[PDB]
């Protein structure tokens, strides 16, 4: 929450705690639907795990457009300072 | 022998105390509760048999299922029955509590409260009269009169 | 001494009947049951008004504690002073009740 | 001197050390304060009766009345604290550190 | 074919309302396991919520999924408010119901239902 690299590593740590994802194919630009092969509800509970760890609410309209960890860390960085 | 005569007289004593101090809960459900009120009314008068209505089910001795049991209230009935200390008794009053009654084929009716609670006396009617409900209570008193608890405790 | 014997006997009879009530029907084994309320699980909210009527009881009980030696104080040789202070203490209990009245303290448990 | 006075003073100092060492609760602090008052009541009564000093027989009633009003004041302060924080825990009462 | 909508103009706003209902159920599962003191876990309850949401995953009508959202919110409010008992929550977990014969041969063995 202080530095951008810690926020990116914490995004990846929330994702690697999420046991459905294969951690081998996980990257920063990995796509949930076609690379990770995840359902939509899997992405929704990923967003709620991001709120469980990062502690700020995300509306539904700008959580549907977050299809990679890079978009998630860009949305976190846009709602914070870094 | 001596010990068997002792446990026989103690069985008669405790069964006398249990049959002559029945405390039912004031738990009505439907039309049968009106005739159960008439069995509390001055003519038939449960109170002269040692039979008083109590509001909390903790100080109650017999659960009179007087009325139709629905699906929405069957866990409430089972929880009320589970709040009773033992020995507790169940009297099923009327046709809907007995087997489902006039609403037997309904989507929302439990087809007899004996699917839920262990019924000891099945009092039949629609509603059974206050004289008939008091007959069922007297038959429950005869049933408690012939329980053999300490005889079986001695002979087990 | 006789008071202590009577207290001990009454306390002994109470504890004896409680022992009979918690161990003679607990000779039963009956059945291993589980047993799995208006408020369900939430915390009991504090009532300011029940606490205020308890404090009003405590303060009037202290005023009673001042009033209790009056049947002995009627025997005094300073009777004008005693009647003055007795009427003044009952008057102060009445003025405490009047201030509890007019400032809405006796409301919804009046 | 008299042996029972040692016990009443030691009960006063035990209730003191209970008050002078908080654990968690503020009600326990009020109970230690009123245990101090209780020991003071007993000790005053034993002195005033052993002296046959008649006029001070009204003094323990005055001690009891004034310190019960003091206890009611403290209970009201506790009630306002527990209305603010939900509990009467003393670790909630540290906003005046800064 | 021009009908009157319920809340959603098209399927995108419909999927938005479905997604917010799923967020509410996902947040509500651990509180439901605690305050009903269930013998299930949180992951198992969330898998049942996922199973009940994926049971209706094929509807492409806005009005039908709006009514599914409305009924899911009724289930939700009856779960948040303590109105259901333990039984009304455990009816989603058909535990006393024995697992039925699945293939052809076992249903042939046990009876006449296809
Ligand atoms: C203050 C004056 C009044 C005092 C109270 C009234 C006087 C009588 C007091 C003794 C009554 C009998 C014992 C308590 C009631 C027991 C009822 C019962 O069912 O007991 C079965 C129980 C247990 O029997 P059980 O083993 O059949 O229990 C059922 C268990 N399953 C379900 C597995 C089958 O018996 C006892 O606990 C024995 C108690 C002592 C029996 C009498 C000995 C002499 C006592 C003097
Ligand atoms: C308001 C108060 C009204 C009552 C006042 C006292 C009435 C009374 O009897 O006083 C005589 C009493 C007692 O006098 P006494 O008349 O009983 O004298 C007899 C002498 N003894 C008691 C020793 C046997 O008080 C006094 O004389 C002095 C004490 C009171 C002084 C004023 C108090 C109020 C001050 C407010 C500020
Ligand atoms: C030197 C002065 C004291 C002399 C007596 C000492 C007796 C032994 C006490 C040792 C300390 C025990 C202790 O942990 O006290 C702290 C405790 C409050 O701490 P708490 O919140 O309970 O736990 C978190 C840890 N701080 O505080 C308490 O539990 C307070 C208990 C006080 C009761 C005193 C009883 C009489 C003791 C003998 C006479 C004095
Ligand atoms: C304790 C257990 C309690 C369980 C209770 C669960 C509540 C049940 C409410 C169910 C409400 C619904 O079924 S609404 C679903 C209807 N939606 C549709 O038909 C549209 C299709 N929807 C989907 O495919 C959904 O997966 C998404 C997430 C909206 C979109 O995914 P697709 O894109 O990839
Ligand atoms: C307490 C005594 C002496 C009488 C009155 C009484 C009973 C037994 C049961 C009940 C009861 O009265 C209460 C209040 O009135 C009705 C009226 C009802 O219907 C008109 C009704 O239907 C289920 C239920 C009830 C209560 C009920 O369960 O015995
Ligand atoms: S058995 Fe009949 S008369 Fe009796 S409560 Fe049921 S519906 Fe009413």
């Amino acid at each position: 929450p202080l530095t951008l690299e810690g926020i990116k590593d914490r995004v990846l740590y929330v994702l690697k705690l999420y046991d459905k994802i294969d951690p081998e194919k996980l990257s920063v630009n990995s796509h949930f639907m076609k690379d990770l092969g995840l359902d939509s509800l899997d992405q929704v509970e990923i967003i709620m795990a991001m709120e469980d760890e990062f502690g700020f609410e995300i509306p539904d309209i700008d959580a549907e457009k977050l299809m990679c960890p890079q978009e998630i860390v860009d949305y976190i960085a846009d709602k914070k300072d870094v | 022998s001596r010990g068997e005569y002792v446990v026989a007289k103690l069985d008669d004593l405790i069964n006398w105390a249990r049959r002559s101090s029945l405390w039912p809960m004031t738990f009505g459900l439907a039309c049968c509760a009106v005739e159960m009120m008439h069995m509390a009314a001055p003519r038939y008068d449960m109170d002269r048999f040692g039979v008083v209505f109590r509001a909390s089910p903790r100080q109650s001795d017999v659960m009179i299922v007087a009325g139709t049991l629905t699906n929405k209230m069957a866990p409430a009935l089972r929880k009320v029955y589970d709040q009773m200390p033992e020995p507790r008794y169940v009297v099923s009053m009327g046709s809907c509590a007995n087997g489902g009654g006039y609403y037997h084929y309904s989507y929302s009716v439990v087809r007899g409260c004996d699917r839920i609670v262990p019924v000891d006396i099945y009092v039949p009617g629609c509603p059974p009269t206050a004289e008939a409900l008091l007959y069922g209570i007297l038959q429950l008193q005869k049933k408690i009169k012939r329980e053999k608890r300490l005889r079986i405790w001695y002979r087990r | 001494m006789n008071l202590m014997i009577t207290l001990l006997t009454n306390f002994t009879l109470a504890t004896l009947l409680v022992t009979i009530a918690f161990w003679l029907p607990q000779l039963n084994v009956y059945s291993e049951k589980t047993s799995p309320d208006p408020m369900g699980s939430a915390r009991l909210p504090f009532s300011m008004k029940f606490f205020l009527v308890a404090i009003t009881f405590l303060l009037f009980d202290l005023e009673i504690a001042l009033l209790l030696p009056l049947p002995w104080a009627s025997q005094t040789t300073n009777l004008n002073t005693m009647l003055t202070m007795a009427l003044l203490l009952i008057f102060l209990l009445a003025v405490s009740l009047a201030y509890e009245w007019t400032q809405k303290g006796l409301e919804w448990t009046e | 001197m008299s042996l029972v006075y040692m016990n009443i003073m030691m009960a006063f100092t035990v209730s003191l050390t209970g008050l002078l060492m908080y654990r968690s609760h503020l009600m326990s602090s009020l109970l230690c304060l009123e245990g101090m008052m209780l020991s003071l009541f007993i000790l005053a009564t034993l002195m005033i009766l052993n002296s046959h000093f008649t006029l001070a027989s009204m003094m323990p009633i005055i001690l009891l009345v004034f310190a019960a009003c003091e206890a009611a004041l403290g209970l009201s302060l506790l009630v306002m604290v527990s209305n603010t924080y939900g509990t009467d825990y003393v670790q909630n009462l540290n906003l005046l550190q800064c | 074919t021009s009908v009157k909508p319920i809340f959603s103009r098209d399927m995108n706003e419909a999927k938005r309302r479905v997604r917010e209902l799923y967020r509410a159920w996902y947040r509500e599962v651990p509180n439901t396991v605690h305050l009903f003191q269930l013998d299930i876990s949180v992951k198992q309850g969330r898998d049942k919520v996922r199973e009940m949401f994926k049971k209706n995953a094929h509807v492409t009508d806005p009005r039908v999924v709006d009514l599914l959202v409305i009924k899911g919110k009724m289930e939700l409010e009856e779960t948040i408010n303590v109105w259901k008992q333990r039984t009304h929550v455990m009816r989603f977990f058909h535990e006393t119901e024995a697992p039925r014969p699945k293939d052809f041969l076992s249903k042939f063995y046990v009876g006449h239902d296809p």
